[PDB]
DNA sequence: CAGGATGTATATATCTGACACGTGCCTGGAGACTAGGGAGTAATCCCCTTGGCGGTTAAAACGCGGGGGACAGCGCGTACGTGCGTTTAAGCGGTGCTAGAGCTGTCTACGACCAATTGAGCGGCCTCGGCACCGGGATTCTCCAGGGCGGCCAGTAAG
DNA sequence: TTACTGGCCGCCCTGGAGAATCCCGGTGCCGAGGCCGCTCAATTGGTCGTAGACAGCTCTAGCACCGCTTAAACGCACGTACGCGCTGTCCCCCGCGTTTTAACCGCCAAGGGGATTACTCCCTAGTCTCCAGGCACGTGTCAGATATATACATCCTG
């Protein structure tokens, strides 16, 4: 027989043991708001990706290329305004691929195709 | 800094409209890119033809490759005016 | 900073694609988009760092990222 | 040309040769420049059905069927090519059209 | 009755797909191509003369552009779950690339 | 003067390509449609090709020219001229 | 169709942080004058495209069945969007600290430049082996007619 | 009364019958490549002029942290639109003969234009000298952001 294992060997769970291992009406029909959300966005230019969660995403990527980098607060923007656009283009292409496949909801099949056809794979 | 130059144009084409301090940046970043593409293509074009010096004719031919369609017609129509006006004096 | 790609939220992607033009976004996108965005930055940064690492600087300045983006073909405007 | 009554309905055929069976030696236009007809002795490997052989006999090539597939006919099967003889094929062909449909009624009865 | 032994619709094409991808010669017929290029350039500047290779260089690129198109319109036709490609795909596979 | 050459690209020559591409069944409209695309692709390459030829004042479109017009658009070519 | 509810668009007024103008400044550009090296200008010639000729056969056009995919319809059930309530942590505004960006000055090592020298890589000749080609068997691939096999009722064995 | 095996219909894989393709054994064919002048570009030995390598220094801009408001996220509920799987229908394209055609090959030519030199010239790089247009900084009205509060606009859901 094959027996997995137990990961941790105590009944207390170390919560009670010091130096713990484990303790230190009205509704819109579907879709009608979607379109209202588009015209409210395609008319605006404000950045969509939240900034401070992006800053911490760029830093994490830079580490395994070089250590102790310091980004100018401008060069975190110039990345964001690029990677926002890259995605908005990708989503237009996937929307085209889905309108093609005759369904409305984009899906990872659509993402992967809109990348393969671009040759940017 | 092509910005003073850009303002002079805008204040000509639109005597009332103003320009934000970010658009200038777009244009100062834009003109430089078009200039690089053209002058870069011009250099490669003289190299293919074994010519040593970039001249007036090299830039004109360099334009008709980059600018699409109607722009190629009026740009080279504008360029020839400048050289003839310059060569006039 | 163990997992920050989980920081780009579900409403973050949903907001983007809403600008893109979609209507209904299937659930598996919200994860799959992160896979694309990640492999985009790993290419843009790995170039931006190299320009930096060359000039001996220790700061990836905007004039670098604009350059790294330019070779990608995704020319960027407004910064230099 | 010739037409070969194959069972119910005939088909389009072409006279490959012209043979006098009393002579028991056939004359055929060889394959390719134009190849003049040659009078050749009837092939022992070649088999002749009697209907073709009582009167003047002739091997045929069907249009649409490959030469390797192509085979012999009787002469009662052969009526001289005529638009009237083409019509009767078509009438049988039309009669063969719903023939598959008439059988399918039993399949229609099989499914329902 | 009377069966000519016709292969199944679909297995001649795959066969000849396996025959062309392996091979490497030129597909678009040489001379009827050359009479096309001479006809296109006759529009932009009259009375040109084409060097021999310069016609070949085009056909070598014009092929490997279309083949790059079909191999990318097919992915669009597989996508709608059908096999037969259709002009509503080459209209797609050219707009995805952005080349339009 | 030359006329009506695009229909010279024979209908099989469209499938013979498409085979090498990797498609199995081809609809009826593709044939008439593909010519429309290939004609667009030549009026691009040929033009850029002609412009160089005009530039050096040489009448004959050099094989080396076409390699350049392609190199500009983004489809580099290897082996012809260099 | 009738009508409330909703969201965005629209108006009036209130600040501001920000772009337009002013002013001083100094650094790049305009003037002026060559110098030789690149560019244009004239034969020339030859080789290389365009052009025509005829056989010929590989291939394009054309014809027809029917086999299978395109497409339309439909049933549906679930993975969506929408809304609420709670709850993150994002954004703002400061305080503090400091690596490190940017700039200076000094001057040494490095690369441009040149004359003479020489052998590497060029064009041209010539050849014989790698390979395209064809032929006919041997072998594989495909298509299809005939063929063992659970699912049912009928009469089975019976509580 | 209940109970359920048998019989007949149900219906595969498998041999064959071709076609397509591979194998291999010759059979020429021409270009891969080896060899031979030679010349012109790379090499060597030297100078000169400065680009940047290096060292030191002045401030910017970035990092860290943090406490507060609140807008955005997140999870739950729900109800229903749509992706999708199934069936059915039919048209249209693939397959395979025939029949027509024009690509191809090889062959000859003619003259056209791209590729040398000679020559001569004139145009831009290089240099020196003077100054005013572009830049940076200062400031100061001001058009746009922002708050608030109507006027229709669509959206459902009868």
């Amino acid at each position: 027989a094959r027996t997995k294992q137990t990961a941790r060997k105590s009944t207390g769970g170390k919560a009670p043991r010091k130096q713990l291992a484990t303790k230190a009406p009205h509704r819109y029909r579907p879709g009608t708001v979607a379109l209202r959300e588009i015209r409210r966005y395609q008319k605006s230019t404000e950045l969509l990706i939240r900034k401070l969660p992006f800053q911490r995403l760029v830093r994490e990527i830079a580490q395994d290329f070089k250590t102790d980098l310091r980004f100018q607060s401008s060069a975190v923007m110039a990345l964001q305004e690029a990677s926002e656009a890259y995605l908005v283009a990708l989503f237009e292409d996937t929307n085209l691929a889905a309108i093609h496949a005759k369904r409305v909801t984009i899906m990872p099949k659509d993402i992967q195709l809109a990348r393969r056809i671009r040759g940017e794979r | 800094s092509y910005a003073i130059y850009v303002y002079k144009v805008l204040k000509q084409v639109h005597p009332d409209t103003g320009i934000s301090s970010k658009a200038m940046s777009i244009m100062n970043s834009f003109v430089n890119d078009v200039f690089e593409r053209i002058a870069g293509e011009a250099s490669r074009l003289a190299h293919y033809n074994k010519r040593s010096t970039i001249t007036s004719r090299e830039i004109q031919t360099a334009v008709r490759l980059l600018l699409p369609g109607e722009l190629a017609k009026h740009a080279v129509s504008e360029g020839t005016k400048a050289v003839t006006k310059y060569t006039s004096a | 900073l163990r997992d920050n790609i989980q920081g780009i939220t579900k409403p973050a992607i949903r907001r983007l694609a809403r600008r893109g033009g979609v209507k209904r976004i299937s659930g598996l996108i919200y994860e799959e988009t992160r896979g694309v965005l990640k492999v985009f930055l790993e290419n843009v940064i790995r170039d931006a760092v190299t320009y930096t690492e060359h000039a001996k600087r220790k700061t990836v300045t905007a004039m670098d990222v604009v350059y790294a983006l330019k070779r990608q073909g995704r020319t960027l405007y407004g910064f230099g | 040309r010739c037409l070969a009554f194959h069972g119910p309905l005939m088909y389009e055929a072409k006279i490959l040769k012209i043979w006098d069976p009393s002579s028991k030696m056939y004359t055929s236009i060889p394959n390719d420049a134009t190849k003049e007809i040659k009078p050749q002795k009837l092939g022992e490997d070649e088999s002749i059905p009697e209907e073709i052989i009582n009167g003047k006999c002739f091997f045929i090539h069907y249009q649409g069927w490959k030469s390797s597939w192509d085979e012999w006919v009787g002469y009662d099967r052969i009526r001289a090519y005529n638009e009237e003889n083409i019509a009767m094929k078509k009438r049988l062909a039309n009669e063969a059209k719903e023939a598959k449909k008439s059988l399918l009624e039993q399949q229609k009865k099989k499914k329902l």
